[PDB]
């Protein structure tokens, strides 16, 4: 249970990282017409 | 007009009325267990849909 | 035919048990005297009883049929015959040959 | 039996799923 | 994707039809008895 | 480009088969664990105490049940609200026993799908469409979320969220009337007018536009093949369609403007489900449906019935009936 | 059928005498059960204790008597165990526990008088259902 | 317990303690559904508890007057109510004005908070809109989706 | 998002004439059922393994036990014309309430 | 008598699937162009 | 052979009267004077061999004992029944209102 | 050193473990015969549930085997108290008078089935050996309790079924022969004996407190009367605090 | 469980008649000339 639980608190951190890095990652530009927006 | 016809009388069809109607449908959950009938089921589905 | 059920109390009335209506897949065990009053019944909650077969003694006898002179008093098939009185008259069936599952089915009258 | 009748139905609509999506008739401009 | 050239169509004509069919209908006439034991 | 940025490039690609996004990120893997997690319970669980009084509750097909019977359980009232994960249990066959694949399930589903609504904004906007299509999802959304999170917290337990299955909702529906009166509670009510008035407008809608649709075939082809994706030309005649339903009622009842009709078809269901979802997230804390019980009295005081004291004794029913082993004390009061 | 004064004749003791009351006194009589009494004793049961109700052949069997405007008037003042043999006032409201009990600070005798006439009344309106609980209903 | 039952060992219908039952983790908690609540603290009973949860000595011989007092205002003013303010469980009749401030509060605010979440989606994905310059719709001369690959 | 789309205006607006009519047609074949009592109220699997396994216990068997409350609460007062009456001692209850 | 309860299923399976296949096979042979 | 004992017991005078070794604590309520005093004393002290023993309880004033005396013909004794005296039932056996 | 609160313990899983004596608890707790005595505290923690496996025709030697708990840590006995008695032969009897006497488990056997019990010492009454002029680390306690039935009597099965209340027949098989299911719709209510033994590690003979391993014997439950009971052995530790009274 | 014994059977032709149907009907749409 230990081991399960600290592999389910790395799986859910790596997917939380990526979910905030990729919002962050420019997200305003990724769309069709005008992407100066900063 | 059916389901009160195969009934014993007029008086088991649904009283015109709010509170009525809500009696009617507490009435087939207990007597008929109606949400159990795959062809209410079939209703929900539609209505849902 | 098991024959005709007059059920009785200790008194020695005449009881009549309530009949099941068509609507009711379960109805409870109620038997009255000849104007409607509660003498009889069969209890769900047992402490506050006041009307089971036991305090007030019933006995059932049978006129006609299979059972035709005969008299029990034992109240579990008191009971017994009391839970069959509430479909009308009572019969012996074979359950055996058909496996029947001893859940009521609709007549062709119904189907058709 | 009845199980194995429930598993397989459901098993089988998850494959239509499958093939509806992915082998679908493209959607195609005139 | 460009078509798969090794495709062919399939053809079942209406004696081979026949043919199978009867072929399916007296085995099962044969081995039903063997099924219901 | 480097492996983050090309990594961000596939993720927000609108080239994708199916559109991944930041949302999808989570959306995917929670949704996948709640699915999985969701087809072996429901297979192969055993019983599950659902009311904390070890009376075993049997949800899934090996262990007696069929499709409409099944479930995947709630978890134990002994739990309530706490946090139940496999590595709060001793081992599996205690997980097992207390309900914990109803809470994996639930938790894994609820932010799947709010990620499922979120990554619907996502597309329209790579898209470059309007973004309120995640908006009309809210709807159902919320009322999941009312029936699986809210009513738990209200009442204190996990063992009061909807079962996942068809006869347990059925249970759900039933304790909640006798419980709220939610048939005499207005959010529901308007609630049906939501349902019952999307699918009438959903008949009204198809109907109209079908039966105005411009001759482009022959009665020997499906009139269907008188459309062709992406064609620019409207394939019925909404003058004509509303010169039929504006002679069905009178004409200012009737739209000629096919933006504020397609309006008024999102708002009606979607305003309605939200009241819906207003409704048992409120009854969660409470605040019950109308009781009008012995409202009508005579001159001496003898109680005049009313439909509602009909319902009342059918609620009676329910009530007394409902968790038979579980109350010890005279009120239920969660 | 009507309220009539027939009805709004109740006990005023155990020796016979009656009481008459008014209209005006069964509606104080009402309001004032709301009031101070009924999150307990709502349609003659008692919710913290649904063994003791107040039906007046209940009330009758109670020591002293309590089914008379006397015996409720007196218990209101100083309630007692059903066999007369503890004084409860510390955890019932009364006059004598109107510091414990805040909203009997405001009840005057009259209104005592009301409150019992209003027990002894409702049973003979609503029969059975007065501490009969939800099987009534 | 005034009438005579010994609390701690009364077992009720289905083999938990009718009165007095354990946590999952070992404390000593009311019993019946209440048991969901065991995490509950409030001043009237916290007197009764000890290092291991409820205790059996303080509960034979504590309770206060003042304390049995609360319970019964508590039990008796429990946050259940109608939407037109008729106190208690839905099945309960006429009587009693009350619906607690908890519900009131409790209810309009979930209300308020869910339909801000609304607004927070209707407006954001608005501005996002707006600033990208397609909140009005798509433009027919260039429809992006008309410059990208087909999907099969 | 979803996975399938509709192409066809046409069958679209079809399909949204379908489902809700074909819904409600459903449903009254059943309510025709119904006026015969011919019901679907029972998995009778169910009732003979619960019969004679009291440890047997699923939400089809909850509801019957709520279904039975409705019937013997409400009959009195909703079937008048029957003269029903339950004593207090008939009255299906579970503990307490 | 007391049959094998799986004779019926099996039976009706073994003649169904493979005559299923033929007719599904036949009718579009027929279905196809001509010369 | 197998018996339902609280049925079987109802054709007993528990079925009758205030059975002093069985009987849940709130029937003392029927009478004047017995509850909850005297009645919490007479289920703490039972079982009894007779109905008369009950006024042997200690401690009883002469009050008590006269009130007693005045109930005996409402009170019979018959023998302990497990099923009604386990999980403290004769205090709290389930039955409200 | 310490002193716990509620807020140290709760969640922690403390709560259902017996208080224990330090390894240099190894003295001698006198015992005047004039005296009078009482346990104020008697706690029993199991650590095993042993469930006897029902044997093939054979007639083989059965074994109690183990099984894995489900129920979380809600096993424990405690608070139980009751008189001392001092023998006229110096051996002491333990009647137990109230307490939290008693707790439903659920363990589970290899393969899955489930084992409910009512895990109880009930109207225990345990004595030692004679001639106890202190107990000591020797002492030993034996006896013999009430196992009543793991449900009581209001219990309805899931058909609505009980002994003091419910319905008394399969009311959805209204004409079904009813000899067969008699078992099921006559429902019974065990009450068996169970046996334990108590033997004394740890001694405090300053503060009255004694602590060692248990071993008790008794049925599990019988779904009143629906089926046949399984024998169960529990093991584990208790702690008593032994006073004059 | 006890099962009524024509469930099986009764089910699978319920998928396998129509579903048959469906199928015979496309391919022979696909065989057709395009
Ligand atoms: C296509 C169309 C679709 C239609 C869908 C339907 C949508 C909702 C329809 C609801 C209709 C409401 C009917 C009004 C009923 C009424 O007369 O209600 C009367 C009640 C008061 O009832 C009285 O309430 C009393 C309360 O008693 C209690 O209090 C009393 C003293 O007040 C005494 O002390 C008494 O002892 C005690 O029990 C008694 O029960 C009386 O008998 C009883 O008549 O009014 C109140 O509660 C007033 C406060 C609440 C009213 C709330 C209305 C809610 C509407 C929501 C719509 C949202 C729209 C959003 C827009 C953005
Ligand atoms: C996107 C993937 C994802 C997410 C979000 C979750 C989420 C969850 N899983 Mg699942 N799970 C996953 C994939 C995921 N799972 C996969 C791939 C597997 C197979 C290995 C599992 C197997 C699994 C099991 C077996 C169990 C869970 C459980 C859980 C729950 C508890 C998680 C926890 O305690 O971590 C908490 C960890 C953190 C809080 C660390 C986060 C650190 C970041 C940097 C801080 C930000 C925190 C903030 C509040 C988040 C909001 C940010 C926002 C502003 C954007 C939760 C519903 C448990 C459950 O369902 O219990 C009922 C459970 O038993 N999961
Ligand atoms: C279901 C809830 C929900 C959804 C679908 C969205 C969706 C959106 N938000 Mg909002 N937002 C929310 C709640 C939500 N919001 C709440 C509660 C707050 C207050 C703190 C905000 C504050 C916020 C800001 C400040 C911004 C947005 C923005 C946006 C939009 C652009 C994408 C974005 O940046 O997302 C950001 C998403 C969030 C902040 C929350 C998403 C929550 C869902 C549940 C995902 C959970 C993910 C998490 C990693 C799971 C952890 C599991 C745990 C076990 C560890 C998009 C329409 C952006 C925008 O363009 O606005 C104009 C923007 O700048 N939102
Ligand atoms: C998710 C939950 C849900 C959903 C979506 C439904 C949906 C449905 N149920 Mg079900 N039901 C449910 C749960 C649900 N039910 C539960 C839990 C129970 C307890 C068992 C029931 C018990 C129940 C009963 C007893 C019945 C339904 C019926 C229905 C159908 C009603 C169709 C309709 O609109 O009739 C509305 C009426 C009509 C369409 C008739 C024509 C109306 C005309 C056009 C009105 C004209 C009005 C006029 C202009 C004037 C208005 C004046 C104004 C002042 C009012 C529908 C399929 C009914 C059904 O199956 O019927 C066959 C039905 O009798 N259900
Ligand atoms: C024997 C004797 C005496 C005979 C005399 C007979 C005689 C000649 C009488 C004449 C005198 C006379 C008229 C007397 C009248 C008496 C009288 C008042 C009778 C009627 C009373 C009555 C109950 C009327 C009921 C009518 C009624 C309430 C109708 C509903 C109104 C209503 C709310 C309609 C819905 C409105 C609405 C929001 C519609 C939008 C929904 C919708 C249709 C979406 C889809 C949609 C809309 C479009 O718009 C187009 C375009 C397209 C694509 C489309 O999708
Ligand atoms: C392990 C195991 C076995 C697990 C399974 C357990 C389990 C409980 C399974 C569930 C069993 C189950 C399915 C039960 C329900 C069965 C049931 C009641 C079925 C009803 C059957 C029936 C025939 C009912 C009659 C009424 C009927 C016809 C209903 C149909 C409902 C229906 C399919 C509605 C459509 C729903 C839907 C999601 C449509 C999507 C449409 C779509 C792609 C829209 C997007 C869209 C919109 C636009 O506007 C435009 C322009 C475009 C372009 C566009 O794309
Ligand atoms: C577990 C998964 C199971 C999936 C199952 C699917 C299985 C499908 C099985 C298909 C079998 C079909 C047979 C097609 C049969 C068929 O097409 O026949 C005719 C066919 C003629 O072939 P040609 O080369 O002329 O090509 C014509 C083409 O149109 C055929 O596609 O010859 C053969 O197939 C060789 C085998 C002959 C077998 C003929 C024997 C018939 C004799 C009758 C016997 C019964 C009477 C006995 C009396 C005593
Ligand atoms: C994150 C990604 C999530 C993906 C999840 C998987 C979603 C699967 C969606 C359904 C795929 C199957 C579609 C087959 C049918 C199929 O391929 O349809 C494709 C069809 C395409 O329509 P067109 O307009 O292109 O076709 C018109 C002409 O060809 C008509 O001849 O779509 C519709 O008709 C939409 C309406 C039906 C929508 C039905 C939705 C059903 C939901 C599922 C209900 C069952 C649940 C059972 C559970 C056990
Ligand atoms: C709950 C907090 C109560 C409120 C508020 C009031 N009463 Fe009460 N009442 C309560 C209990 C628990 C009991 C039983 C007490 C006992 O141990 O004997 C009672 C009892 C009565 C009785 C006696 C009933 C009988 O003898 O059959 C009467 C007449 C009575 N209560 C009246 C009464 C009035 C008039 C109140 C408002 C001023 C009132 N009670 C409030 C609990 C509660
Ligand atoms: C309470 C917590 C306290 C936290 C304190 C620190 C604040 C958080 C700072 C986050 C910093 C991330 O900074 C962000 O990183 C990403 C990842 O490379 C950058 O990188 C991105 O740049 C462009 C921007 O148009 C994208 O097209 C590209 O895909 C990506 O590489 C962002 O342009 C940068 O702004
Ligand atoms: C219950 C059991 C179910 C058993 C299921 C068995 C399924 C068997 C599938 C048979 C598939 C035949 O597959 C089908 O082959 C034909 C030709 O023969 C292809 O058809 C192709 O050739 C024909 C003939 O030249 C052309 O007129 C046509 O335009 C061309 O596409 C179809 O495009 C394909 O769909
Ligand atoms: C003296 C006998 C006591 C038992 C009384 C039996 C009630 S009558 C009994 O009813 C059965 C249905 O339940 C039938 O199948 C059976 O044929 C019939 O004898
Ligand atoms: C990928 C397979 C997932 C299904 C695993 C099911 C649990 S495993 C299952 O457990 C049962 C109950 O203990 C046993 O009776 C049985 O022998 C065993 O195979
Ligand atoms: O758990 Mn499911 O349902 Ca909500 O109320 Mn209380 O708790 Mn139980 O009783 Mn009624
Ligand atoms: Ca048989
Ligand atoms: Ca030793
Ligand atoms: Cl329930
Ligand atoms: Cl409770
Ligand atoms: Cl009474």
């Amino acid at each position: 249970m230990e081991t399960l639980k600290i592999t389910v608190y790395i799986v859910v951190t790596f997917f939380v990282l990526l979910f905030v890095f990729g919002f962050l990652s420019g997200d305003p530009a990724r769309n069709p017409k005008r992407k100066d927006l900063e | 007009l059916i389901y009160p016809l195969g009934q014993s009388s007029w008086f088991f069809a649904p009283s015109f009325g709010v509170a009525a109607i809500f009696r009617f449908l507490l009435f087939f959950q207990g007597f008929h267990n109606w949400t159990l009938n795959p062809f209410h089921m079939m209703g929900v589905a539609g209505v849902l849909g | 035919w098991k024959g005709h059920a007059v059920f009785r109390n200790k008194e020695g009335e005449e009881l009549f048990v309530r009949r099941m209506p068509a609507f009711f897949e379960s109805f409870p065990v109620i038997l009255t005297d000849k104007n409607g009053v509660v003498k009889a019944d069969i209890p769900f909650r047992r402490a506050e009883s006041k009307y089971s077969f036991e305090q007030q003694g019933v006995t059932v006898s049978f006129y006609g049929g299979e059972l035709n002179g005969q008299t029990f008093t034992d109240p579990p098939t008191v009971k017994s015959y009391a839970r069959k009185a509430i479909f009308g008259e009572i019969f012996e069936f074979d359950t055996e040959t058909l496996n029947s599952d001893g859940i009521f089915r609709t007549s062709p009258r119904g189907w058709f | 039996m009845e199980t194995i009748t429930y598993v397989f139905i459901f098993a089988c609509i998850i494959a239509l799923f499958f093939f509806a999506i992915f082998f679908r008739e493209p959607p195609r401009i005139t | 994707m460009e078509p798969n050239p090794n495709r062919q169509p399939v053809e079942l004509n209406r004696t081979s039809l026949y043919l199978g069919l009867l072929l399916i209908l007296v085995l099962a006439l044969l081995f039903s008895s063997y099924f219901f034991n | 480009a480097n492996l983050w940025e090309r990594f961000c490039n596939w993720v927000t690609s609108t080239d994708n088969r199916l559109y991944v996004g930041w949302f999808g990120v989570i959306m995917i893997p929670t949704l996948l664990a709640a699915t999985i997690c969701f087809v072996i319970a429901f297979i192969a669980a055993p019983p599950v105490d659902i009311d904390g009084i070890r009376e075993p509750v049997s949800g899934s097909l090996l262990y007696g049940n069929n499709i409409i019977t099944g479930a995947v359980v709630p978890s134990s009232n002994a739990i309530g609200l706490h946090f139940y994960p496999i590595w709060e249990a001793a081992s599996l066959d205690e997980w097992l026993y207390n309900g914990g694949p109803y809470q994996l399930i639930i938790f894994h589903f609820l932010l799947g799908a709010s990620c499922y609504m979120g990554r619907q904004w996502e597309l329209s906007y790579r898209l470059g469409m309007r973004p309120w299509i995640c908006v009309a999802y809210s709807a159902p959304l919320a009322s999941a979320f009312a029936v699986f999170l809210i009513y738990p917290i209200g009442q204190g337990s996990f063992s009061d969220g909807m079962p996942l299955g068809i006869s347990g909702t059925f249970n759900f529906m039933i304790v909640f009337q006798a419980e709220h009166n939610i048939l005499m509670h207005p959010f529901h009510q308007l609630g049906v007018a939501g349902v019952f008035g999307g699918a009438l407008f959903c008949a009204m809608h198809g109907s109209l536009v079908t039966s105005s649709l411009i001759r482009e075939t022959t009665e020997t082809e499906s009139a269907n093949y008188g459309y062709k994706f992406g064609q620019e030309e409207e394939t019925y005649n909404i003058v004509a369609a509303h010169g039929y339903f504006g002679r069905l009622i009178f004409q200012y009842a009737s739209f000629n403007n096919s933006r504020s009709l397609h309006f008024f078809l999102a708002a009606w269901p979607v305003v309605g489900v939200w009241f819906a979802a207003l409704g048992i997230s409120t009854m969660a804390f409470n605040l019950n449906g109308f009781n009008f019980n012995h409202s009508v009295i005579d001159a001496k005081g003898n109680v005049i019935n009313t439909w509602a004291d009909i319902i009342n004794r059918a609620n009676l029913g329910m009530e007394v009936m409902h968790e038979r082993n579980a109350h010890n004390f005279p009120l239920d009061l969660a | 059928a009507e309220l009539t004064p027939e009805v709004l004749t109740v006990p005023l003791n155990s020796e016979g005498k009656t009481i008459t009351l008014t209209e005006k006194q069964y509606l104080e009589g009402k309001r004032l059960f709301q009031y101070a009494c009924a999150s307990c004793h709502v349609g003659g049961i008692t919710k913290t204790n649904p063994s003791l109700d107040l039906r007046t052949e209940t009330l009758a069997l109670a020591t002293p008597p309590r089914d008379n405007i006397e015996g409720l008037v007196d218990y209101m003042k100083n309630p007692t165990t059903y066999d007369g043999e503890q004084e409860i006032a510390e955890v019932h409201p009364s006059l004598r526990s109107a510091d414990i009990f805040p909203k009997m600070r405001n009840l005057t005798e009259k209104d005592l008088v009301a409150i019992a006439g209003h027990i002894l009344v409702e049973p003979k309106i609503l029969g059975d259902k007065w501490g009969g609980g939800k099987v009534y209903y | 317990q005034k009438l005579g039952a010994n609390v701690g060992s009364a077992q009720g219908p289905t083999g938990l303690g009718k009165y007095l039952m354990r946590s999952p983790t070992g404390e000593i908690i009311f019993g019946g559904e209440t048991m969901r609540f065991w995490d509950f603290r409030g001043p009237w009973l916290e007197p009764l508890r000890g290092p291991n949860g409820l205790d059996l000595n303080k509960i034979k011989n504590d309770i206060q007057p003042w304390q049995e007092r609360r319970a019964a205002e508590y039990m008796t003013h429990a946050p259940l109510g109608s939407l037109n303010s008729v106190g208690g469980v839905a099945t309960e009749i006429n009587s009693v004005n009350f619906v607690s401030p908890r519900s009131w509060l409790a209810t309009s605010h979930f209300v308020l908070a869910f339909f801000f979440l609304v607004g927070h989606l209707w407006h954001a994905g608005r501005a996002r809109a707006a600033a990208a310059g397609f909140e009005k719709g798509i433009d027919r001369e260039s429809e992006p989706v008309l410059s990208m690959p087909s999907l099969d | 998002i979803f996975g399938i789309a509709f192409s066809n205006k046409r069958w679209l607006h079809f399909f949204m004439l379908f489902v809700p009519v074909t819904g409600l047609w459903m449903s009254a074949i059943g309510v025709v059922g119904l006026a015969l009592n011919l019901r679907s109220y029972d998995f009778i699997s169910q009732e003979i393994r619960a019969a004679e396994d009291p440890e047997f216990e699923t939400f089809y068997t909850k509801n019957l036990l709520l279904n039975e409350g409705i019937r013997a609460w409400m009959a009195p007062q909703d079937q008048p014309h029957e003269n029903f009456v339950f004593p207090e001692e008939v009255l299906p209850r579970g503990n307490a309430l | 008598m007391e049959v094998n309860q799986l004779g019926l299923i099996a039976t009706a399976l073994f003649v169904l699937v493979p005559s299923v296949f033929l007719i599904i096979l036949y009718v579009q042979t027929e279905s196809q162009q001509k010369s | 052979e197998l018996v339902n004992v609280v049925d079987e017991k109802l054709g007993t005078a528990y079925g009758e009267k205030i059975d002093l070794n069985n009987t849940n604590i709130a029937a003392f309520i029927q009478y004047r004077g017995l509850y909850p005093t005297l009645a919490k004393l007479i289920v703490k002290n039972a079982p009894y061999e007779s109905v008369e023993d009950v006024l042997n309880i200690p401690g009883l004033t002469e009050r008590q004992k006269q009130i007693l005396r005045e109930n005996l013909e409402h009170f019979t004794v018959t023998e302990v029944e497990t099923a009604l005296v386990e999980g403290g039932d004769r205090y709290n056996n389930g039955l409200y209102k | 050193a310490a002193t716990l609160t509620y807020d140290d313990i709760v969640g922690t899983g403390l709560a259902n473990k017996c208080p224990t004596l330090d390894d240099t608890a190894r003295g001698a707790y006198p015992i005047d015969s004039s005296q009078t005595y009482r346990i104020a505290r008697l706690c029993l923690q199991p650590t095993t549930f042993l469930v006897k496996e029902e044997p093939k025709n054979k007639r083989q030697e059965a074994e109690f085997v183990p099984t894995k708990l489900v129920t979380r840590e809600t096993t424990s006995l405690d608070q139980i108290q009751g008189e001392l008695k001092v023998n006229s032969d110096g051996s002491l009897t333990f009647v137990e008078e109230d307490g939290i006497d008693f707790q439903p488990v659920t363990v589970q056997m290899a393969g899955g089935e489930r084992i409910p019990l009512l895990f109880t010492v009930k109207n225990l009454v345990a004595s030692t050996q004679p001639n106890v002029t202190s107990i000591t680390t020797s002492t030993d306690f034996k006896g013999e309790f009430n196992v009543p039935s793991y449900r009581t009597a209001n219990f309805l099965d899931p058909k609505g079924r009980g002994l003091a209340s419910g319905y008394d027949s399969a009311i959805a098989l209204p004409q079904a022969k009813e000899e067969e299911l008699a078992r099921a719709n006559v429902k019974r209510f065990s009450l068996t004996k169970g046996q334990i033994s108590l033997n004394v590690a740890k001694v405090d003979g300053r503060t009255g407190e004694i602590a060692g391993t248990f071993e008790s014997e008794q049925l599990s439950d019988d779904d009143m009367g629906a089926h046949e009971p399984h024998e169960v052995k529990i093991q584990g530790v208790f702690y008593a605090s032994i006073e004059p009274a």
